[PDB]
């Protein structure tokens, strides 16, 4: 029976050292995840304003040009 | 014995073989015609059955093809992944942002200067 | 036959757990990916 009582704990070995990987993925939980959307929607509309300051400066360049021209 | 045999599904149950692995058998889809020539001849141990129906319910196959996923030490390691990712991707948006305020600094005096 | 029922359960529960893990890993690389577009 030392084979079988030995094969049972070495199983259960086993088993509890993958469950000790199951709770490194617990621990591992991600959240900068969460964050990236935000910097990402915040990056669009701050390159938004700055498309909307360079719009604005671009007629005044026309203005500029036809009437120093 | 039956209690030898459901020790022996408890022993190949949570382990690292592959041997009906704990019901721990879950894909990931790591983006990436060399596609066609790495997604099929499975990989390094998952079954081609599950592969292909994973290759079948892959969602952005374009954007995405199936990587195999190993446990939860592998979920960790993804998770690793995911952070750095995350470290470079905040990177870049940062890079992005002082670019825009570049432009508008530069813009608002181009501005002033339009007035004299 | 007392440690082979915890053997199963702690299997099925860490399992479930892992499993729901994965899949949080899966969003969150869901995620990056369709912040990264934006980035881009």
């Amino acid at each position: 029976p030392q084979l079988l009582c030995q094969d049972v704990e070495n199983f259960q070995k086993f088993v509890k050292e993958q469950k000790q990987v199951q709770e490194e993925i617990s621990r591992m939980s991600s959240k900068a995840m969460l964050k990236v959307q935000e910097d990402i929607k915040a990056l669009k509309q701050l390159l938004s304003v700055a498309s909307s300051g360079l719009q604005r400066n671009a007629l005044a360049i026309d203005k500029l040009k036809i009437e120093t021209a | 014995t039956l209690l030898g045999d459901e020790r022996d599904a408890i022993l190949a149950k949570w382990n690292q073989l592959q041997a009906f692995w704990g019901t721990g058998k879950g894909f990931f889809m790591n983006n990436t015609v060399q596609i066609k020539q790495l997604i099929q001849n499975p990989l390094s141990g998952v079954d081609p059955i599950i592969w292909e129906q994973a290759k079948v319910d892959n969602p952005d196959p374009e954007r995405l093809i199936p990587v195999p996923m190993i446990g939860f030490k592998e979920l960790l390691r993804r998770l690793e992944v995911q952070d750095q990712m995350t470290k470079q991707h905040q990177s870049r948006l940062d890079i992005i942002s002082e670019d825009i305020g570049e432009l508008q600094k530069n813009q608002t005096t181009t501005m002033a200067k339009i007035g004299q | 036959e007392n440690l082979i029922n915890k053997w199963s359960l702690e299997l099925e529960d860490q399992e479930k757990h892992f499993l729901q893990q994965a899949t949080q890993v899966n969003a969150w690389d869901r995620t990056l990916m369709q912040n990264g577009e934006r980035i881009t």
